[PDB]
């Protein structure tokens, strides 16, 4: 296929490891996965915006919606992460071990 | 696959209507009154083709009708059009609303020195019904035969023999 | 939690697994999933401590991961196949991906990593919605894909969930933890038969609805987290012992209960397929699960554990829980194996 | 459990953004409309795995219609071989392929 | 496996032609067996509040063991349904392939030879 | 590695010892880089020398039971002159267990190995043989 | 070399994601992708979609700000890691930089690369179309069409929303 | 109601234009005879091509010249 | 093309005004004129300490309602429909549950800040 569709999808395997290997840290992954739905609504919109699918249009906005309906959620369960403890470091999340 | 079949270059060659798209513009709703028969001819066969190729002669009838269109412009109401194209091509979106005066000074020496009456608001974009001699294309999509569906069910439905049949479940 | 806000966020955490069921659009299942995670944020957080907000964000990751897996494998089917119809895939890729989707949408192994975590983080009840309501929509979309299902990655996916789940339960004395292995095994089991009779795979989710939500009523009904706790269960109310006994029987797959229902008939169905290997290593493994279903027997209802002084206080208190459907439940956990060929109607 | 609802009770909640060859908005066709069109017509109603193998080549013609690999390593193939043979001096380009050819319209 | 029967009459119990088939008695005994579950849910349901497990909500009992027969009638139904459908088109299916369903020639055990392993 | 396994049982058996003995090398060298994987994952080694130190002994590990494994089923089989035997195998996953349990430094691993690795590797010859499927596809 | 613009976009869309992907802090992971948020409605806007790559380079500002905001109040530390700071950064952007730039060079010298899928190396203007929409933008036309033939959409979507503010309202609590 | 109405107009004023201006703009284009003229100016706004009819023989309804008599008008939209 | 040329001149002008603005001024460092500004005073500690936010809970709504204008921002072309009313339906449905979401947010107090 297409070669602008080899980097968007790289783009994706990127961010994917980005997510999928933190960094002790919880807001750097979250911005992984805004950058996961970014690199989705490019490579969704690049297939639609091709084939002229023009009803499918309305997909990657409702994608995009999603994304910060989301993201907005991780926010909102960073902040008691945050509060419990001083940082919102991920190796304090680890109570549930025993 | 196939070998594509294409027309040859002589059999493209024809004369072009070489205006430039404000003095078609200009003339556009009489073009549309007067060249409606070829122009309606022609677009039926493309969208009954779905092909160009098979839509070439009917094209130049196309230019044919459209050049006849302005040599009866030229011969009459050169200098009234020539104003008025030239007012539409001043514009940047080439407005309509621009111009009221020479299209009143262009469609009164036309229907004067012509006969032809301006296409009201409304009478362009009504769906024409067109009579051809050509035949209605019997498969324009060049399809192939659709493959046979699987039987459907018939019969009363009758009871399950002997139940269940599972292991040892007699019902 | 206000009640009516409550209401309406099960209402919404039902209406994303509905949207799921129901729709023949990629983007409407996508679309359900994340309605159905963003709404049970909040049942996982019903108490404000910091075990079910790490429970809350272990389970938003692993989720949210899942749901971007899920896009990729629709937008890949997008491009393979021009369309969006929610039904075999056009693309081992996309059909890998949303494979992985699906599988840690479930907590099946080796993406089990949360679901003892997250389901010992939260209260009983958001337990009992997490491993029962939950099972429902990646089931759905399962059940949906299985043309382009790959058959060892579901295989393998399976049998390594028995097996993890059957080796992480013996390690346990939380009881919440040990249901949530038991889910790890479960759903090795009912992916298993997947490919081969999904009939059985919906057999087997309902068998397992049944017995999961026996058990956590029969949990919440005696207020019991712990092992040790629970053993104290004959001091207090001896007839919730005798529950759990047979309900404890039951889901370990012994004859004559109906948790040997879907066992034996995902056996039933995995050795017309000339694969006899297979099923006798997970019926074989499945005496894992036996082994701490019977070590919480032993604890509960076939031996009498010590007690304290201030149960002679709850002698004087009869329950005033909600403890619904619970003898419907126990009854239908333990006793509808003489009618296994009702399975017809999952056809 | 595809609880079919949409088509128990009649309702249309997304079998319209399903397909590129359904009802489009100002009747604007996709790029693939007539390719799609002719593999959802030969494949309705005789299953999946009867239209996995019996209407293949409708198929392959509509996924190189929406990916156009087909047509992309043909023209690799026809651009690699025409800059080895400007780069042979075997060849050279025709006006038209640069410029001074006074186009059609 | 009969996903596809299903798909063109989506979301019905119970379809028109399972009019076509006998309905369960009354007196199935898969239906006294599932009235038996009612009543057993009647008694855990005492047993479980501590009422007296035989005595106390004979009402309670007694829909306890309505909604279960009332219940498992239909699911019976739909049991018997389902298990028709499969037959159903078993046969149909048998018909419509003679080709793959050769009529077997039975020989009699005066021409089958069996080797005999002597047990010594 | 669905090749690394095809390269290994399309030789047959007692013919070639070296390519044999190097293709359940290599087999078994990617069994050890999975668990070294998996072991680096979950459990993190102090420090990088000591992750790629218990990847190579773990590599090195899996890589020699499949050496021992394959150069002892071969051997067998050449020896024995019964290459469709899974008599073969039960020796050669012995001769396995007692690599595994040498590695561990400790006879009792050596004999548990031995007793479960020969029955599971005459196993795999059996179902090599009759054609027994674990993976097997639907049919009905 | 401007014909493959949307490529070259493509590259700089790759490397905000290497660069918020190495995860040095989310100052600069913001930075990283509000960059290749910004390439990506370039990339994007060279499709025809001018609406659907201003709104996707909009929203992600606007979160952007938000994100900045929170780890500036939550996901602070005394020494932020810029790009460099540690090595784990460093040796991961480098890593990221030089496979992606590896499979430029490979893709522009053989013009064919495989990486699970087979993609092309002619720039992706070949795969326009050669025709006209005439008086709508086609995407602004089916993003019309969420009100008209969007409803269930719609629906699902504001409740969606709606929740989200009540979800998240019920989060931050604490009690 | 009337001092509710005043209460709430008196203290939170905005609102009560808010709750004004939004139940005016739901109640009012269902109350208006113009809104059928929305929609009969919106479908007769043409963007295709008017793709015309092969004469099989009987259409009475369908012009063969955009100036014959027979076909839709827009008559009321000159006027109005 | 001629939108990249733009930014590119904007980009242009606006970075060789910082190029004479650091090199060509006559430059005096020392270690107290570089240092940080706390009136006058040493700062106490550093200022990348956690900044506490206590305007959260509406950063967080912001994140939704900036999403409604990415619904509501095709009202200009979805007026344009031939089918009509479902289209004003469907707005007034959009608009009616941003007010709703909106209305739960006053009462429940998450526009106030915290502390
Ligand atoms: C019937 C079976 C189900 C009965 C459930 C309720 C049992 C109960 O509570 O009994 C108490 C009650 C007596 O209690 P009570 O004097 O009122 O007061 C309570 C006592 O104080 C009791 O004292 P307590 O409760 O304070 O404490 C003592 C404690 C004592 O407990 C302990 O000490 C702890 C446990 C001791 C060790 C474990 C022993 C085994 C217990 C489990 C059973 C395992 C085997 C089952 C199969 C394997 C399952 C794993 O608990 C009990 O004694 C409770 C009694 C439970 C006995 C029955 C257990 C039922 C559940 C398990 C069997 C059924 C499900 C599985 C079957 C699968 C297929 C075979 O017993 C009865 O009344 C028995 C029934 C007799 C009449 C039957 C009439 C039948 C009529 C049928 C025809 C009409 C209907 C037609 C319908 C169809 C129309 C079409
Ligand atoms: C269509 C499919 C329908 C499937 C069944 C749906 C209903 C049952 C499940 C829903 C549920 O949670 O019900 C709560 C449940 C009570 O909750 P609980 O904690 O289990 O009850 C404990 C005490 O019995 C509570 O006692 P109480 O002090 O509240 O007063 C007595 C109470 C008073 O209630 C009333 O008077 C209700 C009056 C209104 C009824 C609705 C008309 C409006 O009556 C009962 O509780 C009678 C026993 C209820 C049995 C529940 C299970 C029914 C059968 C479920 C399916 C079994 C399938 C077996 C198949 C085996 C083979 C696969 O039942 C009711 O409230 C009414 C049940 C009505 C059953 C109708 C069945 C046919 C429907 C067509
Ligand atoms: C050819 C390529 C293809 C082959 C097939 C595919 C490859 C995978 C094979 C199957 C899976 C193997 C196990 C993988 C995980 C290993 C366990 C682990 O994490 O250990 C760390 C850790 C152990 O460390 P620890 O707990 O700190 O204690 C260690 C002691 O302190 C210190 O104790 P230590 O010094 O003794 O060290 C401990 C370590 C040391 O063990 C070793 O170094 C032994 C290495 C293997 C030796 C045997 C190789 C035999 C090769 C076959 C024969 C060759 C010729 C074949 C010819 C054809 C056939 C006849 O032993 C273990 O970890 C024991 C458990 C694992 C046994 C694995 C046996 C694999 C046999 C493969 C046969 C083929 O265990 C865990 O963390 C357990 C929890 C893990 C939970 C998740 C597990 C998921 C596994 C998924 C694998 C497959 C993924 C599929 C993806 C697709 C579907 C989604
Ligand atoms: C497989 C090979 C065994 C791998 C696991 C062994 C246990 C873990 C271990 O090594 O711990 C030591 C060590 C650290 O543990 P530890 O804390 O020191 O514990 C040991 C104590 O120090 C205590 O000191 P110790 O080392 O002297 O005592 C340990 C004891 C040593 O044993 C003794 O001291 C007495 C026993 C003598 C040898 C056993 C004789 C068995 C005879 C056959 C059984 C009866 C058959 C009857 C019928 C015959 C005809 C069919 O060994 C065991 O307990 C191992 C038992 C057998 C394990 C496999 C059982 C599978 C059952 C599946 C269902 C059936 O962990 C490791 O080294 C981890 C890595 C282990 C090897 C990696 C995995 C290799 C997998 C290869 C492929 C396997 C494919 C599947 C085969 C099985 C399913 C068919
Ligand atoms: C004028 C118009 C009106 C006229 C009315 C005339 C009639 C008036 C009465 C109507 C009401 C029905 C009365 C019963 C009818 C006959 C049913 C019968 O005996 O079937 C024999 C049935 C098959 O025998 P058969 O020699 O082939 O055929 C004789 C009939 O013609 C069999 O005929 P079939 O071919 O039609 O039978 C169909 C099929 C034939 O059976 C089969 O295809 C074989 C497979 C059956 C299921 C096997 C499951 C095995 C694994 C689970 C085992 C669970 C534990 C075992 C029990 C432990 C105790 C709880 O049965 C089933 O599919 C149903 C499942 C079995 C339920 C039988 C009905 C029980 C009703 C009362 C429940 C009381 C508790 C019963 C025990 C609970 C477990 C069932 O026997 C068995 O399966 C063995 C178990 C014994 C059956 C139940 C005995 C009923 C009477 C119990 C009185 C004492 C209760 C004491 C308290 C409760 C226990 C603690
Ligand atoms: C054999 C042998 O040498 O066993 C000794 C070994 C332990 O040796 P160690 O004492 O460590 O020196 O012992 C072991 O490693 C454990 C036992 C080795 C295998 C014994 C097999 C026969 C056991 C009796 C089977 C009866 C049936
Ligand atoms: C308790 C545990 C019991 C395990 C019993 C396993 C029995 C063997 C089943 C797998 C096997 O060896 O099948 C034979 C097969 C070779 O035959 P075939 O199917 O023709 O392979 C060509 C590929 N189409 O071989 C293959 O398909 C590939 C080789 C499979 C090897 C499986 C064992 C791996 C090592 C142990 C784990």
């Amino acid at each position: 296929m297409s070669l602008v569709y080899m980097n968007i999808m790289m783009a994706f395997t990127v961010s994917l490891t980005g997510l999928l290997m933190y960094r002790s840290h919880l807001m750097s992954s979250l911005l992984c996965l805004e950058g996961m739905m970014l690199s989705l609504f490019i490579l969704a919109t690049l297939m639609i915006l091709n084939s002229h699918f023009t009803l499918a249009s309305m997909m990657p906005i409702i994608l995009l919606v999603f994304a910060a309906c989301e993201a907005a959620l991780g926010l909102s369960l960073l902040v008691m992460v945050s509060n419990t403890y001083g940082t919102d470091y991920v190796q304090n999340l680890n109570l549930l071990q025993c | 696959p196939g070998i594509v079949e294409l027309p040859s270059l002589e059999d493209l060659k024809v004369q072009e209507v070489k205006v430039s798209s404000s003095v078609l513009k200009a003339a556009a709703h009489h073009y549309g009154a007067q060249c409606d028969k070829p122009n309606k001819e022609f677009m039926l066969c493309r969208w009954e083709e779905k092909d160009p190729r098979r839509c070439l002669e009917e094209g130049k009838l196309v230019n044919q009708c459209a050049l006849e269109f302005f040599r009866q412009i030229k011969r009459h109401c050169a200098e009234p059009f020539t104003e008025y194209w030239t007012c539409i091509d001043y514009s940047g979106l080439q407005l309509f609303r621009r111009c009221r005066k020479e299209q009143a000074q262009f469609d009164k020496c036309v229907l004067d020195k012509l006969g032809w009456v301006r296409p009201d608001l409304g009478e362009l974009s009504k769906v024409t019904k067109v009579k051809t001699d050509r035949p209605l294309p019997e498969n324009p999509y060049h399809s192939r035969a659709r493959p046979e569906p699987n039987p459907e069910v018939e019969g009363d439905l009758k009871p399950a023999r002997h139940g269940s049949r599972l292991f040892f479940w007699t019902m | 939690m206000n009640p009516i806000i409550l209401i309406i966020i099960l209402m919404t955490v039902m209406l994303g697994t509905i949207i799921v069921m129901i729709s023949t659009h990629w983007l409407l299942i996508w679309i359900g999933f994340e309605m159905n995670m963003l709404a049970i944020i909040p049942i996982m957080m019903k108490k404000h401590n910091p075990r079910a907000t790490e429970a809350s964000t272990k389970y938003f990751l692993t989720q949210s991961t899942a749901s971007m897996l899920l896009m990729m494998a629709i937008i890949i089917n997008l491009m393979f196949s021009g369309q969006w119809t929610v039904m075999k895939l056009f693309n081992p890729m996309a059909s890998m991906l949303m494979t992985m989707a699906l599988a840690m949408k479930l907590g099946m192994a080796p993406f089990h990593f949360w679901v003892p975590e997250v389901t010992q983080g939260i209260p009983l009840s958001s337990g009992l919605i997490l491993l029962t309501w939950q099972k429902l929509a990646p089931m759905s979309v399962l059940y949906q894909i299985l043309p382009s299902i790959n058959l060892d990655l579901i295989l393998t996916l399976s049998i390594l969930s028995i097996t993890i789940g059957g080796w992480g339960g013996l390690n346990q004395t939380q009881l919440r933890k040990i249901m949530a292995y038991s889910s790890i095994a479960h759903m090795g089991w009912m992916t298993a038969v997947l490919l081969y009779n999904p009939t059985m795979t919906l057999l087997n989710l309902i068998i397992y609805i049944i017995m999961t939500s026996t058990m956590f009523t029969l949990f919440m009904a005696n207020s019991t987290t712990t092992t040790l706790s629970l053993s104290h269960t004959w001091n207090k109310a001896p007839i919730m012992t005798i529950l759990v006994l047979i309900t404890l029987l039951s889901m370990g797959g012994l004859p004559p209960l109906s948790g040997f229902m879907p066992k034996w008939m995902i056996i039933q169905e995995m050795t017309k397929n000339d694969s006899i290997i297979l099923p006798t290593l997970m019926a074989i493994t499945a005496l894992l699960n036996l082994y701490f279903y019977m070590r919480l027997t032993y604890s509960t209802a076939l031996t009498m554990f010590p007690s304290t002084n201030n149960m002679k206080m709850k002698w004087q208190f009869p329950t005033t829980k909600r403890m619904t459907l619970l003898p419907t439940m126990t009854v239908l956990s333990t006793m509808l194996l003489p009618l296994t060929p009702i399975l017809s109607i999952l056809e | 459990p595809f609880f079919d609802v949409q088509k128990k009770l009649g309702v249309d909640l997304d079998h319209w953004m399903t397909i590129q060859s359904a009802e489009q908005p100002h009747r604007i066709p996709a790029r693939c409309h007539a390719f799609e069109k002719e593999w959802i017509e030969c494949a309705h109603g005789i299953g999946s795995i009867r239209a996995e193998k019996e209407c293949k080549i409708e198929f392959e013609d509509f996924r190189e219609c929406l990916l156009r690999q087909k047509t992309m390593k043909r023209l690799n193939a026809i651009k690699r071989q025409r800059d080895k043979l400007i780069k042979e001096g075997k060849y050279t380009p025709p006006p038209h392929h640069s410029g001074q050819e006074d186009l059609r319209p | 496996m009969m996903t596809g029967r299903q798909a063109r009459a989506p979301l019905q119990f119970l379809p028109d032609e399972a009019r076509s088939l006998p309905p369960p008695k009354l007196t199935d005994p898969r239906l006294a067996y599932i009235g038996f579950l009612g009543y057993c849910s009647g008694l855990i349901d005492n047993a479980i509040r501590r009422r007296p497990v035989l005595s106390a909500g004979l009402h309670r009992q007694f829909l306890y063991i309505t909604s279960f027969v009332f219940v498992g009638y239909y699911l019976l139904k739909r049991q018997d349904y389902m298990y028709a459908v499969r037959d159903h088109d078993m046969f149909s299916y048998i018909k419509s392939h003679p080709e793959d369903f050769p009529e077997k020639d039975k020989k009699t055990y005066r021409e089958v030879f069996e080797e005999f392993h002597p047990v010594r | 590695a669905k090749t690394l396994l095809h390269q290994y049982w399309d030789i047959p058996e007692g013919t070639e010892c070296h390519r044999k003995t190097y293709a359940a090398t290599s087999i078994g060298g990617a069994s050890g880089l999975v668990v070294s994987a998996y072991s680096v994952a979950l459990k993190t080694p102090t420090s990088f020398l000591e992750g790629v130190a218990r990847t190579g002994r773990y590599t090195f590990t899996a890589a020699a039971i499949g050496a021992i494994f394959g150069l002892t089923s071969c051997i067998s089989a050449q020896v024995r002159e019964k290459p469709d035997d899974p008599l073969n195998y039960l020796i050669g996953g012995c001769a396995g267990g007692l690599t595994l349990g040498a590695r561990t430094r400790s006879y009792g691993i050596g004999a548990a190995a031995c007793a479960y690795m020969g029955l599971t590797a005459a196993l795999v010859k059996m179902g090599q043989l009759e054609g027994w499927k674990v993976f097997a596809e639907p049919k009905v | 070399m401007m014909t493959y613009i949307v490529f070259i976009l493509s590259i700089i869309f790759v490397m905000g994601f290497v660069g918020f992907s190495s995860k040095p802090s989310p100052i600069y992971g913001g930075l990283g992708l509000i960059v290749s948020g910004g390439v990506g409605c370039g990339i994007v806007l060279n499709f025809g979609g001018s609406f659907l790559g201003l709104m996707v380079f909009l929203i992600y500002l606007g979160g952007m700000m938000v994100v900045f905001g929170y780890t500036t109040a939550m996901a602070t530390e005394q020494y932020p890691e810029v790009w460099v700071s540690n090595k784990v950064v460093l040796g991961t952007f480098i890593t990221g930089l030089l496979m992606e730039f590896l499979m430029v060079y490979y893709v522009l010298k053989d013009k064919e690369v495989e990486i699970v899928f087979k993609f092309n190396g002619m720039g992706d203007w070949v795969i326009y179309d050669t025709g006209d929409s005439g008086f709508f933008s086609e995407e602004a036309m089916g993003i019309a069409a969420l009100y008209s033939y969007g409803t269930w959409l719609v629906i699902v979507t504001g409740w969606s929303l709606l929740i989200g503010v009540v979800v998240i309202m019920e989060i931050t609590r604490g009690n | 109601v009337a001092a509710f109405l005043k209460n709430v107009w008196a203290k939170e004023p905005v609102l009560v234009a808010s709750f004004a201006i939004a139940g005016l703009a739901v109640i009012l284009p269902t109350l208006s005879p113009y809104t059928k003229y929305s929609l009969m100016i919106n479908r007769a706004t043409p963007y295709n091509y008017p793709v015309p009819l092969r004469d099989d023989g009987n259409m009475p309804d369908v012009p063969s010249h955009p100036q014959d008599p027979q076909g839709p008008s827009l008559e009321w939209l000159k006027r109005l | 093309m001629n939108l990249m040329i733009t930014l590119l001149t904007n980009f242009t002008l606006a970075t060789l005004l910082v190029t004479i603005a650091f090199w060509l001024p006559q430059l005096n460092v020392y270690s107290e004129k570089t240092s940080p500004y706390e009136c006058g005073f040493d700062p106490m500690g550093s200022a990348r300490l956690p900044f506490s936010m206590k305007f959260f809970l509406v950063a967080i709504t912001f994140l939704l309602f900036d999403l409604e204008i990415a619904l509501l921002l095709p009202l200009p072309w979805a007026s344009q429909t031939t089918n009509l009313n479902t289209m004003l339906t469907m707005a007034l449905l959009l608009i009616f549950l941003l007010a709703v979401s909106l209305a739960y947010e006053w009462t429940q107090k998450g526009l106030e800040w915290t502390e």
